[PDB]
C-alpha cells in the first residue's frame, strides 16, 4: 500500500491520500486485533 | 484603452518588474481591447499563497508609480483565488418592480462589499454594474454654446 | 516572516519620505552577498559592440534569467537601450530655445493616447458596428525622433 | 499482460454534479444586442426541450471567462434532482452532447456547451497547451502568420486525432485617427484640449466620486450614444481654440480604417500566442506533442515555443510505477523470507 | 458658463444626467428575466465548503432589508454535489457495516457472537479519522473510498 | 548635465526609457555652465551667469 | 539552481544575433562538485583502510 | 482656517514639516471671515461676503 504514497507530481497527492488511510487503519486493525477482539471474544462467545 | 495600448502602458511597464519572486513557474497575460490587463502568476505546488501574493505584490508597487494616473485610479489589484466560479449567486425581483438597472446597482452597493471581504472569498463578480453620476454628453448642444468636454 | 516584518515597518517611513524617492524607488528584499556566478556575453565578428550587446542581453535575456528557479537578484552589467537625446546649447540657444522646450514636445510628440470605440459600451438600439479606435501612437524608431517639430 | 496492455488508462471520472457551463462565442467584433440573441435562443432550448432536467439558467451576457468583449457570454446552466433524472441520457454525460449538437448547428456564432472534469483544476483534459512565441522582437504581424504556417501544418497531419486550434485573437477592423499636431498647434488648438473630447466623448472619462444614498460612487463625463456609434459621427465634435472660434475635427485630423488585434497574449515576458490540440481516441499525448516540436521548427526564423499548463505537467512527476513497484516486489519478498525463515517459501504466497 | 444677456448655461442645457451603470459591459438575466448576481471564487488554498457556509450566513443577515421584491435565487453551484457525493459514500459505508453483520450470521449463527467481528470494524474506522486529523487530512472522497477499501 | 526620464517608447516591441541630456562636451568643466542660455518672458536667451 | 541558468541560457541561443557567445567567467559551482568527489573517495579509502 | 502642510525642510540634520496657517488671532469667530481676501482675475483683492 505505501510504494504508491511516494508517486510524486500532481498526481501522487491523490494516492498518498489513499496510502494513508489504508496503513493506518491496517495497523489500528493489528493493534485491535490483540486487544479488543481477543477478550470481547473470551467475555462472549459459545 | 485599444489593446496595443493597454499592453504598451500598462502590461509591459508590469512584467518588467516581476522578478525575485519564489517558486514563480510561468507568467502569462492579456490585454484586452476593452482595455483590460491579466498578468497572472502561477506558482509551484506547495508554495505559500500567503507570501506568493506578498511578493507579487511587492513589485507591482515598484511599478505603480509609472501606470497611468487613469489606471492607478481604476485600481490595479492582485487576487489568489481559482480560476473557477464556487458558485454564482442570483438576486432577481418578483414585483417586476425593479430592472436590470437597479438590482445591479442594489447588489454593488448593498451585498457585494461584505462577501468578498469574507475570509475564503479569493474573488468576486459582479453581473453587472453600481451606478455612477452620468453625464451623457450632447456635442452639438456643447457646439451651440461654445463649449469642450474639457 | 523577515521579510514581512521589515516591509511592515518600511511603510510606517514611506509617507515621511520624499515624495520622489516614493515616485520611484524603496524595495524590500531577501539580499545575499555573493554572486553565486557571472554569466558573461560577448561578439566573435564586430557585428556587435559594448552598446549592442549589453543591450541584448539586457532586453533579451535578463527578465527571464531574472525569473528562473532558485535565482536571486540579478546585477546586469552594462544597460539596456534608451533613446537618446543629447542636447547642443548652442545650437538651441541659435533658435531661442531650452531643454524645456524638448522635453515638452516630447511629452507631446511620443506618447500612445486612449480614445474609447464606435458602437460603443452602451449603444444605440440598432447598432451593428464595434470596433476601436486608435488615436495617438508611440515613436520607435530613431528617425521619427528625429523629426519632433520643435 | 495482454488485457492489462488492452485497457486504456486515465485519471478520474467526469461526474454529474448538477450543474454545467455554456459558452457563447461570437466572432470577434459583433454588438452585444447579437450576443443576446444568441443567449436567449440558448436559455429557451434549455428550457423548453430539456425542460425536464434544466431547473435554472443564469445567462451573462458580457462575460468572458479569459476574454471580455461584446462577443462573449456564458449561460450557467443548474438541473434539477439527480433522482429525478434516471438513465444516461438525464447525466450531464449527454444532456450537454445534445445541447452541443442543438447549437452548433442553427448559427453564425459557436456554442460550447459541457460539463467540466472533476478534480481537474488544470490536470488531464489529455490535449496540450502549446505557447507559440516571439523572441526576436519579429512583431504581432510575422507571429500571427507564422503561427497559421503552424497551424495549416496540423492540418496536414490529421492521421494522430487532433483539433489544433488559437486561444482567439484574430485581428479585427479598427479605426485608425492620425491628428496633425502641427495643423492643431498652428490653430491655436492645444493637442491636451483634443485628446479629452476624442477620448472623454468616446471612451468616457471618470471624473470624481459623489455619493449616492450614503454611498460613494463614481462620476462620468461620455458622449450619448446616439453621438458615437459609427464613424461619421466625429463630425459632430469641435473643440474651442484659444481665438475662441469653434474648429471641427476635420481641420487637424484625417482617418483611414485598418486591422489591429482585439488581444494582445504573451508568455514568459514575451510576445506570445497560445494554441491549444488534442490527442482523442488514437495516439499517445506525447506523440503529438513530439510533432507539434518538430514544426515548430520548421516556423520562421525568431519564432519558439513553450509548454504550458497540463503539457508542463507531462515533463515531470517524480519517478514512474513499475519501478516503485519492482521495489514493492523486492519489499514483499523479504518480508515473506522473514517470518517463514527461507528464501524459498516467500515464491508460495507471491505467485 | 454665463453670456452677454442673462441666460446662463447649465451642465445640463448640453448633456443629459441620469443615475447610470459604471459600465455596461455585463447584462445577465435568470430564466430570461431581469436580474443579477455575484460569482464567487475560492482563495487559493481555501476551504471550499467551509467558506460557502459563510457566504450563505452572510447573505442570511441581508434579506430582512432588501427592497420591495427582491429575491436572492441560487443559480450555478458546487457546492452541493461534494456534500450529497461524499455522504452518499459514508452511506455506502454504514449499509456495508450492516451487510457484514449478516454475512456474520449466515457462517456464525449467534446474535451475540456476531458482533465481535462487526463491531471491531467501526472500531478501526472511527480512529481512523482521528488519525487522519492528527495528520492533517480531510475527509475527502479519496479518503472515504480509501475507508470502504478498508473495511 | 543629469540627463532626465521622459518618455516610453516602443523599441522593436519592448518598452524602453527615453532620456534628454546633452553632449558630454558642455557638460564637463565649470566655465561650460556658460555655455547654456535660458529663455525669459520677453523672449530673450540670457547667459547662466547673468 | 544553476542548471536552470544553463537550461534557460540553452533555451536563448538558437535566436542569438550571428555570432553572440555566452561564456562563463566566474563560477563557483564546479569547486562544489570536485569538493564533494574527493571527500567521497576518502570515504572509499577510509573503507578500504579498514 | 484649517492650515496646511507646505513641504520639509531640514533642522539640524533632521527633516521636519513646515505647516503655514492664521494666526490664531485671525481664525477665531464666524466674525472674522471678512479679514480675508482673494486676489482675483484683473488683480484687485475681493472680500469674502462678496
Ligand atoms: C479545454 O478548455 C476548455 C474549457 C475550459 O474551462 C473553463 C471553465 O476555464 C477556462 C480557462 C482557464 C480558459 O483559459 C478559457 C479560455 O482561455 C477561453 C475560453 C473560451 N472563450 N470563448 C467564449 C467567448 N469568448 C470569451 C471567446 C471564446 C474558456 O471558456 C476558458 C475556460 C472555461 O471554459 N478562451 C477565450 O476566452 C478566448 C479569448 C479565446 C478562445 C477562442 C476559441 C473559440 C476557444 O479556444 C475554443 C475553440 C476552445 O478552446 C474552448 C471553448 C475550450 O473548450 C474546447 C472544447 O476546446 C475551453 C478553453
Amino acid at each position: 500500500f505505501v510504494p504508491m504514497a511516494f508517486f510524486g507530481g500532481s498526481t501522487g497527492a491523490i494516492y498518498r491520500q489513499f496510502s494513508i488511510t489504508i496503513v493506518s487503519a491496517m495497523a489500528l486493525s493489528v493493534l485491535v486485533a490483540l486487544i479488543l477482539t481477543p477478550a470481547l471474544c473470551a467475555t462472549m462467545l459459545k | 484603452a485599444d489593446a496595443k495600448t493597454v499592453q504598451d502602458t500598462v502590461t509591459q511597464v508590469i512584467e518588467q518588474n516581476m522578478n525575485g519572486i519564489d517558486n514563480l513557474m510561468y507568467m502569462s497575460s492579456n490585454s484586452d481591447s476593452t482595455g483590460t490587463v491579466q498578468i497572472t502568476l502561477t506558482f509551484e505546488s506547495g508554495t505559500d499563497a500567503d507570501i506568493a501574493q506578498v511578493q507579487v505584490q511587492n513589485k507591482l508597487q515598484l511599478a505603480m508609480p509609472l501606470l497611468p494616473q487613469e489606471v492607478q485610479q481604476q485600481g490595479v489589484s492582485v487576487e489568489k483565488s481559482s480560476s473557477s466560479f464556487l458558485m454564482v449567486v442570483g438576486v432577481i425581483n418578483t414585483d417586476g418592480t425593479m430592472t436590470q438597472e437597479d438590482i445591479s446597482d442594489y447588489v454593488a452597493a448593498n451585498m457585494k462589499d461584505a462577501i468578498s471581504r469574507t475570509s475564503g472569498v479569493g474573488d468576486v463578480q459582479l453581473f453587472g454594474s453600481q451606478y455612477a453620476m452620468r453625464i451623457w454628453m450632447n456635442p452639438n448642444e456643447l457646439n451651440k454654446f461654445q463649449l469642450t468636454p474639457v | 516572516i523577515a521579510q514581512v516584518q521589515v516591509q511592515n515597518k518600511l511603510q510606517l517611513a514611506m509617507p515621511l519620505l520624499p515624495q520622489e524617492v516614493q515616485q520611484q524607488g524603496v524595495s524590500v528584499e531577501k539580499s545575499s552577498s555573493s554572486f553565486l556566478m557571472v554569466v558573461g556575453v560577448i561578439n566573435t565578428d564586430g557585428t556587435m559592440t559594448q552598446e549592442d550587446i549589453s543591450d541584448y542581453v539586457a532586453a533579451n535575456m535578463k527578465d527571464a534569467i531574472s525569473r528562473t528557479s532558485g535565482v536571486g537578484d540579478v546585477q546586469l552589467f552594462g544597460s539596456q537601450y534608451a533613446m537618446r537625446i543629447w542636447m547642443n546649447p548652442n545650437e538651441l540657444n541659435k533658435f531661442q530655445l531650452t531643454p524645456v522646450d524638448v522635453i515638452t514636445a516630447i511629452k507631446a510628440q511620443n506618447a500612445q493616447v486612449a480614445a474609447g470605440q464606435l458602437g460603443g459600451t452602451p449603444p444605440v438600439k440598432g447598432q451593428q458596428l464595434n470596433a476601436s479606435i486608435i488615436a495617438q501612437t508611440r515613436l520607435t524608431s530613431t528617425e521619427e525622433f528625429g523629426k519632433i517639430l520643435l | 499482460a495482454y488485457l492489462f496492455v488492452r485497457l486504456p488508462s486515465s485519471f478520474l471520472p467526469d461526474e454529474d454534479q448538477g450543474v454545467f457551463m455554456t459558452m457563447v462565442q461570437l466572432p470577434a467584433g459583433a454588438t452585444q444586442e447579437r450576443t443576446q440573441k444568441v443567449l436567449n435562443e440558448v436559455t429557451h432550448y434549455y428550457l423548453t426541450k430539456e425542460k425536464n432536467n434544466v431547473e435554472s439558467v443564469f445567462a451573462v451576457n458580457g462575460f468572458g471567462f479569459a476574454g471580455r468583449g461584446q462577443n462573449t457570454g456564458i449561460a450557467f446552466v443548474s438541473l434539477k434532482d439527480w433522482a429525478d433524472r434516471p438513465g444516461e441520457e438525464n447525466k450531464v454525460e449527454a444532456i450537454t452532447m445534445r445541447a452541443t449538437r442543438a447549437f452548433s448547428q442553427i448559427k453564425d456564432a459557436m456554442v460550447f456547451a459541457f460539463n467540466l472534469p472533476a478534480i481537474v483544476e488544470l490536470g488531464t483534459a489529455t490535449g496540450f497547451d502549446f505557447e507559440l512565441i516571439d523572441q526576436a522582437g519579429l512583431g504581432h504581424e510575422k507571429l500571427t502568420q507564422a503561427r497559421n504556417q503552424l497551424l495549416a501544418e496540423a492540418a496536414k497531419h490529421p492521421d494522430m486525432l487532433t483539433s489544433v486550434r488559437p486561444n482567439g485573437l484574430e485581428d479585427t477592423p479598427q479605426f485608425k485617427i492620425d491628428i496633425d499636431q502641427e495643423k492643431a498647434q498652428a490653430l491655436g488648438v492645444s493637442i491636451n484640449d483634443i485628446n479629452t473630447t476624442l477620448g472623454a466623448a468616446w471612451g468616457g472619462s471618470y471624473v470624481n466620486d459623489f455619493i449616492d444614498r450614503g454611498r460613494v460612487k463614481k462620476v462620468y463625463v461620455m458622449s450619448e450614444a446616439k453621438y458615437r456609434m459609427l464613424p461619421d459621427d466625429i463630425g459632430d465634435w469641435y473643440v474651442r481654440a484659444a481665438d475662441g472660434q469653434m474648429v471641427p475635427f476635420s481641420a487637424f485630423s484625417s482617418s483611414r480604417w485598418e486591422y489591429g488585434s482585439p488581444r494582445l497574449e504573451r508568455y514568459n515576458g514575451l510576445p506570445s500566442m497560445e494554441i491549444l490540440g488534442q490527442a482523442a481516441p488514437g495516439k499517445s499525448t506525447g506523440e503529438a506533442m513530439e510533432l507539434m516540436e518538430q514544426l515548430a521548427s520548421k516556423l520562421p526564423t525568431g519564432v519558439g515555443y513553450d509548454w504550458t499548463g497540463m503539457s508542463y505537467q507531462e515533463r515531470l512527476s517524480g519517478n514512474q510505477a513499475p519501478s516503485l513497484y519492482a521495489i514493492s516486489l523486492i519489499v514483499v519478498f523479504l518480508c515473506l523470507a522473514a517470518l517463514y525463515e527461507s528464501w524459498s517459501i516467500p515464491f508460495s504466497v507471491m505467485l | 458658463k454665463v453670456n452677454q444677456d442673462g441666460s446662463r448655461v447649465l451642465l445640463r442645457d448640453v448633456a443629459k444626467i441620469e443615475l447610470g451603470g459604471e459600465n455596461y459591459d455585463i447584462i445577465a438575466e435568470f430564466n430570461g428575466q431581469p436580474a443579477s448576481g455575484l460569482g464567487i471564487k475560492l482563495a487559493t488554498g481555501a476551504n471550499a465548503l467551509d467558506t460557502a457556509a459563510a457566504i450563505r450566513a452572510e447573505l442570511a443577515k441581508m434579506e430582512p432589508f432588501f427592497p420591495s421584491g427582491l429575491k436572492i435565487v441560487y443559480p450555478y453551484d458546487t457546492t452541493p454535489f461534494v456534500k450529497i457525493s461524499i455522504h452518499e459514500v459514508v452511506k455506502t459505508l454504514v449499509e456495508a457495516i450492516i451487510l457484514v453483520f449478516l454475512v456474520m450470521y449466515l457462517f456464525l449463527q449467534n446474535f451475540r457472537a456476531t458482533l465481535i467481528p462487526t463491531i471491531a470494524v467501526p472500531v478501526v474506522l472511527l480512529g481512523t479519522f482521528a488519525v487522519l486529523a492528527a495528520f492533517g487530512f480531510s475527509i475527502n472522497t479519496l479518503t472515504m473510498f480509501g475507508m470502504v477499501l478498508a473495511i
